[PDB]
């Protein structure tokens, strides 16, 4: 009862969770 | 690598995008309503990976293609709502509000969070790119906006409520839509955001956030954004908009402790105490009060501080008349000066007498009768010295409190004419530091004649343009303003090269400060000068306008300037400016030291001498290690001018503090300098600031929330470190009084607490460091003296204070809600 | 000739998130030659 | 020649994702391109030496002065334990040679031309603090206490000077923080780097001890002669138990070293003048009671493991930055009366965040905590007591 | 050589009995530490794995 992540999976976790200046405050850190 | 029931809903989703894709165009709807079902059932879910989505990912394209070349209809939105939601994910050339905007339109609440939160944020960079054209384009997109802010609010965003109207720049809806609850968080939001947003959405927020504030009649609140706002009419109209007594004495309290006077007509409730309250006459009793309680009403002498003890000539008298007069600022009693000063005086000698006197006045601060009383019978002897020392001792008096009655008017514009001689400084001195903020007509037109007449040397004309600037600080004024440029024009094109014409722009910007295009005009007006001063003029006006601001631009042209090698007066300015421009928002004050330390290192001279100033302007009575131990490893340079602006600077930096470790590096400073007049003369006057007021005073221009620049204290600030811009002429010489420019930022720091009748009411407070509340605790009783850096909060509920900056003089209510 | 020299330019400012923003607010070749008689000829 | 610090940024007070960080952190990169311009455009800007260089020798060495005699002679190691019977130059600044100053020789004559005051081991300087750990003491749950003491150790005798001179009481220089393992020991010292002012220098007792010779003993001189030298300063030794475990009469070569090095430690802490110590250890009782005696080691400090209160205050310190779902409940995780570190909430917390991942939720809940916690401990009978 | 490049803490080498430094060897690795380094994988796979 225990999967792997996948790319598609993790690309949606990368992105759908995230408030919208969360790549510029990475790049500015 | 997919579970069987993944797998079945994958093939489902596949044969109805393969529906969709078929030119069936008769069974359409049943299938674009069972994809809508599907996504908005996975996407109100908390889990954070919607299948559908996940799934469709690879369809984009399709999708959008079988979008393009199905007819138009409802069912054109009602597959561009989904092809819009599942465009979320992923994108890179901004789609998602491109195919909402032809859709269903449909609240923005079914589908969950995460899509209002990504609708935000691209209708923020859509308006953020759009040009002032196409506004027929931008009135859709308002609609959703006004949906979302309410949402957001309802569900705790509204931090994302306020970002989203900021990028939009119409910060409208929030205020439309604020709640009680709302300004804990709300208004702290735009407050915290001001002092990095620039100009003019500055003014923008403060302006939203006030009115915010007038939404539910926070009158306090409201008059505190309209003190940061450099314009005394909003403070006025919210003062007047008022219907309660007490929260208008306590907007008195903070009024009088800024620098702004209201002169209002005989109409309110209580005038007569509300204007006594605005003038703070009061204050020395106040003072006195807070003296008698930790009792520290007895004076110390020079030696004293000095503490030579343990472990005559010509200069160390004046230190010692100096520290004396710091030491007792404000106390009244003095034991070497009130109990026989004229032999002091005396012994004093050349051009001592002038600030030996003044001390007078310090020691007598805010006490018009006493001051008059011991300087009546000094104000008469056959030298002009001691009679301009007393006359800026009586100026010194009258500093600080704006009683209606004008006896510093009447009795130093008796003296402001020359009187056949130069020696008027001191009256010109005084009158400008008693009225600093009075801006008074009368005033203006008494200085601006005498400045220019044929007889008033750069000395009296450098006195007179600091002090009607320091009058008519910040308001523009083109009376003001156009003689000191007709002055500046006229002088001379040698004489300029000579000190004391430092003043002159000083005059220009600080009239100037805070205004912007103001100055950019007076500067275009101002081009025709000279080569060498007109660079300095420029420099110093800007940075005088733009204080406190922090333009990281402007602070950028700023360190160009400093860097371009000049083989350099105004070079020194532009590092006290930098230090000006970073002098408010606290996040940039630690990257000007680190820009100052730098300096420090690669820079010449000159600028290495003015380093010291601006740590000293950075950290004013907030004595920290970052900057004392920077200052003492360079008060032992070679450059005598670097080592007496790094003495001084510790001085500053330690001002009212008493700070050990401190004291006793000043104590070791002068074992080693023993045999140096000048540097034994600045480690003393050191000491007299370290001791200011024997820990009870602060030269801070930060007051409300360290957040509200007092311009009068700001004035005096820039003014005493332009004079020592040049130690070795200006003060160590002749023209030494200039150290006097400090009443004008000179302020106690104290904690009285009121009942609603201008009673002290004592109750025990907690005090502590701020943590942006409060740490370490410290309680004690009120009236209670608080440290750089300290907040006080009240240990128990017993009151209803009018305050949540309590700070100064605070009116408590005794109506607990349940005690 | 000796080549003068090169003045230190100074380097290019530094771009902020608000400097967008700011600026937004804001021959004939003779085909002949004549040599007198004492004639330097290659 | 003063203290040196540790350069550090300010710190962006909201630590979520919002315009108020991201302003602040582009007014922190406006700085940081502005002193880089600086640098270039400044560094842009810009015989009686040369013959002083020309007679001292080339590849001049660096060797260590001893008992200086005469005006113009000295002895000096040449630091590979041989010495000589030198003579000095004029050159070298004179009234400032003293013994155990790192002197410069001319190579093949061992004339002393130089003093080389900078000179400093580079185990020393690495082992020197130049960033600052950011974890302010806001960071630290619990231990309020702990903290206090820490503060009236190492923070009040330079913030506050005067209150011990008033009644003429010397401040402790030594404060040994013991406890088992894992409860914030390493936190404080961390906090302390990060918030104060003074020249921090971290070591571990098991990096003192070289094993050419008296390296050992050289690096410690080494090391507190640094401390001195900068000031204020606080070296916090980590798992002193390396050096100082209870000193036995030795049956070999190796141990005799490991002791006469814990030795000219104990001797090194007596050079008073404000250098403050801070030392670290997981076992206290194994240490030598000389370290402890009550002269040298003025504090100790008990870690003990964290109440209820205190395991509270470490979850919502190391929840904060998660996305918490409503349904959580953080007592019952807590009260529950077994061992739980703060290190032990962290691994709790970050196990939680996993298990909340792997179920494909970014949401950590009731029942990702509970099987975070049981798969996260590893470690009486029933019934025996009630 | 540029004292740019001989920042702090870099193996070079000298020219003998004149110390003139003349290169920039790779960053130091002590000996029976660089052999501690997986240079040829193993041939295991997770494949090789049941249970
Ligand atoms: N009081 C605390 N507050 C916050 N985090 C804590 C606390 N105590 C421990 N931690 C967590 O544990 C680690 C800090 O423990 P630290 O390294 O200071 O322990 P220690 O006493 O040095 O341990 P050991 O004896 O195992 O070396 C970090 O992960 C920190 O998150």
């Amino acid at each position: 009862p225990i999967r792997a992540l996948d790319e598609g999976d993790i690309a949606l976790l990368k992105t759908y969770g995230q408030s919208t200046y969360s790549r510029q405050i990475k790049q500015v850190e | 690598e997919l579970s069987e029931e993944d797998k079945q809903l994958q093939d489902e989703l596949e044969m109805l995008v393969e529906r969709l894709g078929e030119k069936d165009t008769s069974l359409y709807r049943p299938a674009l309503e069972e994809l809508r079902r599907q996504i908005r059932s996975s996407t109100t879910s908390m889990t954070s990976v919607p299948k559908p989505l996940k799934f469709l990912r690879p369809h984009y394209g399709k999708l959008k293609e079988i979008y393009e070349n199905m007819a138009p209809g409802e069912n054109k939105r009602f597959a561009a709502d989904i092809i819009s939601v599942l465009a979320m994910t992923m994108s890179g050339e901004r789609e998602c509000l491109k195919y909402r905007l032809v859709g269903s339109q449909e609240e923005l609440a079914s589908w969950g969070h995460e899509y209002v939160r990504h609708l935000a944020g691209e209708v923020a960079k859509e308006w953020q790119e759009l040009d002032d054209a196409e506004k027929v384009q931008r009135e859709p997109l308002l609609t959703l906006v006004k949906e979302i802010v309410p949402y957001n609010m309802a569900h705790n965003a509204e931090h994302e409520a306020c970002d989203l109207l900021m990028e939009i720049e119409q910060v409208d809806m929030l205020e439309k839509d604020i709640d009680e609850n709302a300004y804990a968080k709300v208004c702290l939001y735009l407050t915290s955001c001001v002092n990095y947003v620039p100009e003019p959405e500055n003014s923008a927020l403060l302006r939203c956030a006030l009115g915010v504030f007038r939404k539910f009649s926070r009158f306090p609140e409201a008059l505190r954004l309209a003190l940061m706002l450099n314009d005394m009419e909003l403070v006025e109209d919210i003062f007047t908009s008022c219907k309660d007594v007490v929260v208008q004495k306590q907007m008195a309290f903070m009024l009088g402790r800024h620098g702004v006077f209201l002169e209002l007509s005989e109409d309110v409730e209580e005038y007569e105490d509300l204007t006594e309250i605005m003038s703070n006459v009061q204050l020395n009793s106040n003072f006195l009060a807070l003296a008698r309680e930790l009792d520290i009403m007895e004076p110390k002498v020079p030696d004293d501080i000095y503490k030579t003890h343990l472990e005559d000539s010509a200069r160390m008298n004046l230190a010692s008349s100096f520290v004396n007069g710091f030491v007792n600022a404000a106390f009244g009693q003095d034991k070497l000066l009130t109990d026989d000063g004229n032999k002091w005086l005396y012994k004093n000698k050349d051009h001592g007498m002038l600030s030996a006197a003044a001390s007078l006045g310090m020691i007598l601060l805010w006490d018009v009768d006493g001051g008059l009383t011991q300087i009546d019978k000094y104000l008469y002897s056959s030298e002009d010295y001691i009679k301009s020392g007393a006359l800026l001792a009586c100026g010194i008096v009258n500093s600080g409190v704006r009683n209606e009655c004008d006896p510093a008017l009447a009795l130093l514009s008796d003296y402001v004419l020359h009187n056949s001689n130069t020696m008027r400084l001191g009256s010109i001195f005084g009158l400008g530091l008693a009225y600093a903020g009075s801006n008074r007509e009368d005033v203006l037109t008494l200085l601006l004649p005498v400045m220019g007449d044929s007889k008033s040397s750069m000395e009296v004309a450098g006195v007179t343009a600091l002090a009607c600037g320091m009058i008519a600080v910040g308001s523009c004024n083109g009376d003001v303003t156009s003689t000191i440029l007709q002055t500046i024009m006229e002088k001379s094109e040698t004489e300029l090269k000579d000190t004391y014409a430092r003043w002159l722009p000083l005059g220009l910007g600080l009239n100037h400060l805070g205004k912007g295009e103001a100055i950019e005009a007076i500067l275009a007006a101002l081009e025709v000068v000279s080569e060498p001063f007109r660079s300095f003029a420029n420099t110093l006006v800007d940075v005088c306008a733009y204080a406190g601001s922090g333009n990281v631009l402007k602070v950028q042209q700023l360190l160009h300037i400093c860097s371009e090698h000049f083989d350099g007066a105004h070079q020194g300015v532009a590092v006290l400016g930098i230090a000006l421009i970073a002098m408010g928002e606290e996040i940039g004050a630690e990257m000007a030291l680190r820009t100052f330390g730098h300096l420090l290192r690669y820079g010449e001279p000159t600028l290495r001498r003015a380093v010291p100033l601006a740590l000293a302007l950075i950290s004013v009575s907030n004595p920290r290690l970052n900057i004392l131990d920077t200052l003492s490893k360079f008060s032992h340079d070679a450059d005598p001018e670097v080592s007496y602006n790094s003495i001084f600077a510790m001085g500053m930096v330690g001002s009212g503090t008493n700070n050990a470790r401190l004291a006793a590096m000043l104590r070791q400073l002068a074992q080693y300098h023993a045999k140096d007049p000048n540097n034994l003369f600045m480690v003393r006057l050191a000491q007299g600031l370290t001791h200011l007021g024997k820990g009870t005073l602060t030269l801070c221009p930060y007051h409300s929330d360290r957040q509200l620049m007092s311009q009068v204290a700001v004035a005096g600030l820039l003014t005493v470190l332009v004079s020592f811009l040049d130690v070795r002429n200006i003060i160590l010489g002749k023209s030494h009084y200039v150290l006097y420019g400090l009443v004008a930022a000179m302020q106690p720091r104290m904690l009285v607490t009121f009942d609603e009748e201008l009673r002290p009411l004592p109750v025990s407070v907690r005090v502590g460091q701020a943590v942006d509340t409060i740490t370490g605790f410290q309680t004690h009783t009120t009236p209670v003296l608080l440290a750089h850096g300290e907040r006080a909060e009240l240990a128990t509920e017993e009151f209803l204070p009018v305050t949540p900056i309590l700070e100064g003089f605070v009116i408590l209510r005794k109506n607990p809600n349940y005690d | 000739e000796v080549p003068k020299e090169k003045e230190k330019e100074k380097v290019s400012t530094a771009v902020l998130s608000i400097t967008a923003k700011a600026k937004k607010k804001e021959e004939p070749e003779p085909n002949f030659q004549l040599l007198d008689n004492p004639a330097r000829v290659m | 020649k003063g203290p040196d610090a540790a350069s550090k940024l300010p710190l962006v007070t909201p630590h979520t994702q919002c315009r108020l960080k991201l302003l602040k952190l582009e007014r922190i990169k406006d700085y940081l391109l502005m002193e880089e311009e600086f640098i270039r455009n400044q560094e842009q800007m810009k015989e009686e030496r040369s013959k002083v260089d020309d007679l001292r020798g080339t590849p001049m060495s660096v060797g260590t002065l001893e008992e200086i005699i005469d005006d113009n002679h000295a002895i000096v190691s040449t630091s590979v334990g041989s010495e000589h019977y030198v003579s000095i130059l004029s050159f070298v600044d004179k009234d400032l040679l003293e013994p155990g100053c790192s002197v410069l020789l001319n190579h093949k004559v061992h004339a002393v031309i130089g003093v080389l005051m900078d000179d400093t081991d580079p185990l020393v300087t690495v082992m020197k603090v130049e960033k600052a750990p950011q974890e302010t003491y806001a960071d630290i749950g619990g231990l309020d206490n702990q903290i206090q003491e820490i503060k009236e150790s190492v923070e009040l005798p330079l913030t506050h000077p005067e209150y011990y001179e008033e009644m003429g009481i010397k401040p402790p220089k030594g404060v040994i923080l013991y406890g088992p393992p894992g409860t914030g020991k390493t936190l404080l010292a961390k906090a302390v780097a990060n918030q104060t002012s003074a020249t921090f220098l971290r070591v571990v007792g098991s990096e003192l001890i070289q094993k050419y010779l008296g390296d050992g003993p050289k690096l410690v001189r080494e090391l507190f002669r640094v401390a001195e030298e900068h000031a204020p300063s606080i070296v916090f030794i980590d798992e002193i138990d390396a050096i100082g475990t209870k000193r036995y009469d030795s049956n070999s070569g190796g141990e005799r070293e490991i002791q006469r090095t814990m030795l000219e430690l104990l001797n090194q802490l007596d050079g008073f003048d404000d250098v403050k110590v801070i030392m670290a250890t997981n076992r206290i009782e194994t240490l030598d009671p000389a370290l402890i005696r009550p002269g040298r080691i003025d504090r100790k400090i008990e870690f003990p493991l964290p109440d209820e209160k205190t395991k509270k205050r470490i979850f919502q310190i190391h929840t904060s930055r998660m996305t918490l779902a409503d349904d959580v409940t953080l007592d019952d995780l807590i009260m529950a009366k077994d061992d739980l570190s703060g290190a032990d909430i962290k691994a709790i917390c970050t196990e939680a965040g996993l298990m909340a991942l792997r179920e494909r939720r970014m949401k950590v809940t009731n029942e990702d905590f509970k099987k975070s916690k049981e798969n996260v401990l590893y470690k009486t009978p029933e019934g025996l007591y009630l | 050589i540029d004292i740019n490049d001989v920042t702090p803490n870099c193996r070079v080498a000298l020219r003998n009995d004149s110390y003139t430094l003349h290169k920039i060897l790779p960053n130091k690795v002590d000996p029976l530490v660089s052999l501690m380094m997986v240079e040829k994988v193993p041939d295991s796979t997770y494949e090789m794995i049941g249970g």
